[PDB]
């Protein structure tokens, strides 16, 4: 029942900085190091620095050391990690981990935080119906999904149907339009028998333009 | 700092084959060594640690071997669920570093996709664009090629695809194509087509529809 | 080193071969509790802390 639960996705100008949190449950906090490790494109994994979250240790890279501050609370169970003096390049998956018996190896990790760093403005996604239809019905198979269209940055999340729903499911990788927007798309596959009696609906978020959307996929 | 090379940066396997990934540091780490386990979009997960011990819940066909600068990372029995990335991390020394990563992709047999086309909803049209999506679902091996076709006109420069990862289950590739434009042009044609060409298909098939039916 | 010391626990240990016992609680160093034995020869031997007879050894010691 170990959970490190970490803060939402953030976007940032150059020269800003954020602060990512990584909240522990599931075991005695003050026993163990939290680590962070960052994923940015074609660096596979760095790590950033860490400490331990009982007091007396916190290290951080030579590759950060004067921009990255690491804290901790024992209230709240949480570390947090800040970067300082932003650049684009520091566009990244940022994680939080766990150590195991000792500060070697990671034994649980948090789901990561996307971090994007930009100068150009943030945008909310429209989001479209991809109807099932006469069109998208096969061999007993129905397709219908959601469009989730002109945003940025990323990420989108969709579930579908407050997350009951998995089974089938493609949330396609976002394409990068000529706009510099991002679109994608979210399909699922279900039997065409029960489009009648069953509710659809995606479930899309974009937490740098504050968007929540649940749209409900109807047959046309 | 310790140097980790990860081999091969790379590979393809079939279920049930065994699986080999080799780290090899630039100095004695003194078997502090783990591995992990990455899928897309997910967390690494702990498969390894101290170079042979498996980590609580982790199926046994995974083992690790190895000590000074030499390390290797087996799976006995390749499933479908194991396509990753894997990494190695030292911490032998600090600073910890990983291994560049080894992609480990599934080859199984030809399946053909299931295709679908949507085209634009009406709350799109209202706004002045028209998306027609295009959907190549659940097929194997991830060459496919989609073709727009409007008034049998074929298109370009009007689209973009993008393909997932492959499947946890079944190993297959999904592909969505979206051929987008103003109102104004998609209310100029009648017949939107995308015609799918793959390996799994006796001949490409064809989804379309007639614009306003 | 701020890491566990112990990636294995020896058996066949014993009292007579035995100098001296350290045991280490957890903490930063390692959230395990580490026992290592220190042999008459000068070699180091890791110990299961948990093990009946290793608490058996260090009782006999403290007498």
């Amino acid at each position: 029942q170990v959970q490190l639960v970490q803060s939402g996705a953030e976007v940032k100008k150059p020269g800003a900085s954020v602060k990512v949190s990584c909240k522990a449950s599931g075991y005695t906090f003050t026993n163990y190091w939290i680590v962070w490790v960052r994923q940015a494109p074609g660096q596979g994994l760095e790590w950033m620095g860490d400490l331990y979250s009982g007091g007396g240790y916190t290290f951080y890279s030579e590759n950060f050391k004067g921009r990255v501050t690491m804290t901790r609370d024992t209230s709240t169970s949480t570390v947090y990690m800040e970067l300082s003096s932003l650049r684009s390049e520091d566009t990244a998956v940022y994680y939080c981990a766990r150590s195991g018996y000792d500060r070697t190896w990671f034994a649980h990790w948090g789901q990561g935080t996307l971090v994007t760093v930009s100068s150009a403005s943030t945008k909310g996604p429209s989001v479209f119906p991809l109807a099932p239809s006469s069109k998208s019905t096969s061999g007993g198979t129905a397709a219908l999904g959601c469009l989730v269209k002109d945003y940025f940055p990323e990420p989108v999340t969709v579930s579908w149907n407050s997350g009951a729903l998995t089974s089938g499911v493609h949330t396609f990788p976002a394409v990068l339009q000529s706009s510099g927007l991002y679109s994608l798309s979210s399909v699922v596959t279900v039997p065409s028998s029960s489009l009648g009696t069953q509710t659809y609906i995606c479930n899309v978020n974009h937490k740098p333009s504050n968007t929540k959307v649940d749209k409900k996929v109807e047959p046309k | 700092d310790i140097q980790m090379t990860q081999s091969p940066s790379s590979l393809s396997a079939s279920v049930g084959d065994r699986v080999t990934i080799t780290c090899q540091a630039s100095q004695d780490i003194e078997s502090y060594l783990s591995w992990y386990q990455q899928k897309p979009g997910k967390a690494p997960k702990l498969l390894i640690y101290y170079a042979t011990r498996l980590a609580d819940g982790v199926p046994s066909r995974f083992s690790g071997s190895g000590s000074g600068q030499d390390y290797t990372l087996t799976i006995s029995s390749l499933q479908p669920e194991d396509f990753a990335t894997y990494y190695c991390l030292q911490h032998g020394e600090s600073p910890p570093t990983f291994g560049q990563g080894t992609k480990l992709e599934i080859k199984r047999t030809v399946a053909a996709p299931s295709v679908f086309i949507f085209p634009p909803s009406d709350e799109q049209l209202k706004s002045g664009t028209a998306s027609v999506v295009c959907l190549l679902n659940n097929f194997y091996p991830r060459e496919a090629k989609v073709q727009w076709k409007v008034d049998n006109a074929l298109q370009s420069g009007n689209s973009q695809e993008s393909v997932t990862e492959q499947d946890s289950k079944d190993s297959t590739y999904s592909l969505s194509s979206t051929l987008t434009l103003s109102k104004a042009d998609y209310e100029k044609h009648k017949v939107y087509a995308c015609e799918v060409t793959h390996q799994g298909l006796s001949s490409p098939v064809t989804k379309s529809f007639n614009r306003g039916e | 080193e701020l890491r566990c010391q112990c990636l294995q626990t020896l058996q066949g240990i014993h009292l007579k071969n035995i100098q001296s016992v350290k045991v280490k609680s957890p903490g930063p160093h390692c959230a395990q509790t580490e026992v290592i034995a220190t042999l008459k020869n000068g070699q180091k031997a890791c110990l299961n802390p948990a093990s009946p007879m290793v608490k058996k050894i260090i009782e006999k010691m403290l007498k």
